[PDB]
């Protein structure tokens, strides 16, 4: 399947991204309202991906229309660039399963962790600055580069569009924050500490949302909502986990706390402390 | 002999560095402070607990179930 | 006398190695190590502490306290 | 030997202060202090262990463990 | 003075005994055994810590913090 | 030297009281009584954790280690 994500406005980017959830995912019975939900993707085939071309980098214009993402189904994970005028699909290293037909695929040296691309882009995603302006820099860039290994201007360029795809389809509130950069006003999104830690704590937040039963709360690691909204307006497609992402260690998802559903691996790491002056007088 | 079993009702620590609980509708207490956390940490998850003890007052034993 | 309950608003640890809890708009402060942690666990957990003491006044210290789930 | 591989089905403090797991049915007792927290946040998340003994039948004690991620 | 406050970025014990958190931005150290517990259970769970001294350099040390869950 | 930098795959308290943790497919082991608690800590929330030591052969102790969110 191929979709498009249509940069041009705020309306045909929350268009877009709203059609692949439904295509791709089914919504939670406890956690959907109207037809804006948190949806667990469905069960596809290991290696299965859909492509995303990218559109509307200049509003409305077709130009800057060679840019196409790579995104394995299950995991949302980005697993390489097409650049659509020469042909060529340049695939990262932790991806050789992924195989696309008709193009030449240049399998590449560099893995898509963020460690390393935040290493090869010299680009914290922390405090990283989103604009129209650099999502048309970071297309130019991908549409340059040649070769089995990512530069630095690639890996910010990747970056930058596997925020604004991936992991705003992931979480409504990156979608919420970064679409105002598609206004007329051509604001900055810059990525917030915040912004960083759902992206980091998607597996967990994976495996504890499909509990949920209307608790008062939910407190995943550093992760906490405090109602039904908090979460609609934050999360917005999980994994399916029915994937090695969502369990850590032990077996019990969730354990309920004073009507605030806990992930159970968050409760046992503050209560393994032994008594604190036997801890602090053992040296 | 198993004094009392069930969910933790309330836990104090006390002035004298002892510990109580309220299991089954009876108070116990218990000296050792390593179990301080451990009934806490019971009485936050659910656990059912049994009071162990020679009489049925102060306890030392206490074997902790998942609910 | 019980001189506070509800859920624990703050907790701080002090320069003397002592813990000040916020409970019910009042601050306490214990010298007892072993509370450090469990009045955390409590404060993450929404735990409903009662401060006792002999004392209740805002700023005095305490070493008894119970702690109760919803 | 690897005496027991498995997810706690209780623990218990004992009368010595000696700390007690039930892994795989059988029952092994730990001298370990250290060794009493750890177990129990193991038993509330189902985390595996591997109990590690010279002798491995029911009441048998331990000094060596393994916190799996099974 | 009130030294920083926000989520702990990372904590880390050193071979010198001293124990590092970064919060918002900025580094300090503690020796307190007491607080390792205490401020690792406040980084993983994500409460906002204020970090509190009577000079706030970077790099020095503290015996100070407040604990809050938001 | 940053010997290894990932998530806890396992850890086992051994019979001399040490502690050992298993990091990018390395065994490392740590004297330290304070990291006990901390490093299973980590191991059940995932953390990136990295160990720092003088030599990074699997087998080495090591004194230092950084509790990463990311």
């Amino acid at each position: 399947r191929e979709f498009t994500i249509d940069f041009s406005t705020q309306q045909s980017y929350v268009s877009s991204l709203n059609s692949i959830r439904t295509e791709i995912s089914t919504p939670l019975e406890h956690i959907s309202q109207g037809t804006t939900s948190v949806s667990v993707i469905n069960h596809t085939p290991p290696g299965s991906y859909f492509a995303v071309d990218i559109r509307g980098l200049d509003v409305y214009q077709a130009r800057f229309d060679h840019l196409r993402l790579i995104i394995e189904q299950n995991n949302l994970y980005v697993a390489g660039f097409v650049n659509t005028a020469t042909n060529t699909f340049y695939r990262f290293s932790d991806f050789t399963h992924i195989s696309v037909p008709g193009v030449t695929t240049v399998s590449m040296t560099t893995d898509s962790s963020y460690t390393t691309l935040q290493r090869v882009a010299a680009l914290e995603r922390s405090g990283m600055q989103i604009s129209r302006h650099s999502l048309v820099s970071s297309y130019l860039a991908l549409m340059e580069f040649s070769g089995n290994t990512m530069t630095r201007d690639a890996s910010r360029a990747v970056l930058r569009f596997v925020t604004v795809t991936a992991e705003a389809l992931r979480f409504r509130q990156i979608q919420r924050e970064f679409r105002q950069a598609l206004s007329e006003t051509a604001p900055v999104y810059t990525m917030t500490p915040g912004d960083v830690d759902l992206t980091l704590n998607w597996g967990r937040i994976s495996n504890v949302l499909p509990e949920y039963r209307g608790e008062d709360g939910v407190r995943v690691g550093r992760i906490s909502f405090n109602n039904i909204s908090a979460i609609l307006g934050t999360v917005a497609v999980i994994l399916n986990c029915h994937q090695p992402e969502c369990q850590i260690t032990g077996d019990r998802p969730v354990i309920k706390i004073n009507n605030t559903l806990w992930e159970s691996n968050t409760a046992a790491a503050f209560l393994n402390r032994k008594s604190q002056f036997l801890y602090t007088t053992g040296k | 002999a198993d004094c009392a079993k069930g969910k933790i009702e309330f836990s104090k620590y006390n002035e004298d560095d002892t510990f109580t609980v309220k299991v089954d509708g009876k108070e116990y207490w218990t000296s050792r402070w390593n179990l301080q956390p451990l009934l806490q940490s019971a009485q936050l998850t659910g656990m059912t607990v049994t009071i162990k003890s020679s009489t049925c007052s102060g306890f030392a034993e206490v074997q902790f179930n998942n609910d």
